[PDB]
């Protein structure tokens, strides 16, 4: 597990930022608005 | 063929400016070569529309290039030798002894 | 239609974007060969006397 740690290493933020990236890309073409999306996304936090 | 129906005009809606009809053409370097090679392109338009007009009325003439054309096509494509692929140097060389 | 994105300009550039990033994704992934030809398989038996 050790070594697989080590392979696996960046691979979750970078993911991570992908999809972020997408969702942002996605609620943009919803709204038709570049800065609507910010708000939905603000609430990331509110779940966790 | 997909982006120019979808992407390209939403770009022109866009990016596009209304054309005014005022006397707003300034004289400048950048842009005064273009107003020449308008010009230019303009009177060569209707060169190459005198030389279609005398191509036309010579029907033999037309006739003999275009059969010359197709002659000189077939006996040069003979002389072309033929292979599968081009010979690369590949920047190692191996000896035998 | 043009129309629907005549009106919809964020939409079509977010096409256009979603478009281009997965070719950017694909090339950081592409195998890279002088051919497209792949070479038929060879089996080599060696035996030492
Ligand atoms: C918004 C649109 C984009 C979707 C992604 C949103 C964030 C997802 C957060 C999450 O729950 O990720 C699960 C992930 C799994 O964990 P693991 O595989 O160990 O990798 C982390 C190292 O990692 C986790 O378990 C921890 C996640 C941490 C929370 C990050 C999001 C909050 C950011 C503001 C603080
Ligand atoms: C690397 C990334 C992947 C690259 C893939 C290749 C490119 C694919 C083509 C690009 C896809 C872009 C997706 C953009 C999402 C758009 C979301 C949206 O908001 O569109 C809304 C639109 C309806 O618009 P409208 O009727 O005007 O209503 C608006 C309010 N009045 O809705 C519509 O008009 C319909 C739009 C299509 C809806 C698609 C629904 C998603 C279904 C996904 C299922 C497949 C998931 C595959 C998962 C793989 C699993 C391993
Ligand atoms: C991705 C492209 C973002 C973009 O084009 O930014 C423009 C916008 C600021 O300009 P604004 O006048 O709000 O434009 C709205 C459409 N006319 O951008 C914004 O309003 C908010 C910032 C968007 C940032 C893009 C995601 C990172």
């Amino acid at each position: 597990l050790s070594l697989e740690e080590r392979e696996s290493g960046a691979q979750a933020p970078f993911l991570y930022a992908l999809s972020l990236l997408i969702v942002f890309l996605c609620l943009a073409a919803l709204y038709e608005s570049w800065s609507i999306p910010f708000s939905v996304l603000l609430v990331v936090p509110l779940g966790v | 063929l997909i982006v120019a129906l979808t992407f390209t005009p939403a770009l022109c809606a866009t990016i596009l400016k209304q054309h005014d009809p005022n006397k707003e053409p300034s004289n400048n370097i950048f842009a005064r070569f273009f107003r020449s090679f308008n010009n230019g392109f303009d009177r060569m338009s209707h060169s190459y529309q005198n030389g279609v007009s005398r191509m036309l009325k010579g029907k033999i003439f037309s006739g003999v290039l275009y059969a010359v054309v197709v002659a000189l096509l077939v006996f040069l494509f003979q002389k072309l030798p033929s292979s599968f692929l081009p010979e690369e140097d590949q920047g190692v060389v191996m000896t035998l002894v | 239609m043009a129309q629907f994105f005549i009106h919809r300009p964020i939409f079509a550039w977010v096409i256009a974007l979603v478009i281009m990033l997965a070719g950017i994704l694909t090339l950081t992934k592409m195998p890279i060969a002088q051919y497209p030809t792949i070479a038929p398989p060879t089996v080599t038996i060696a035996a030492t006397y």
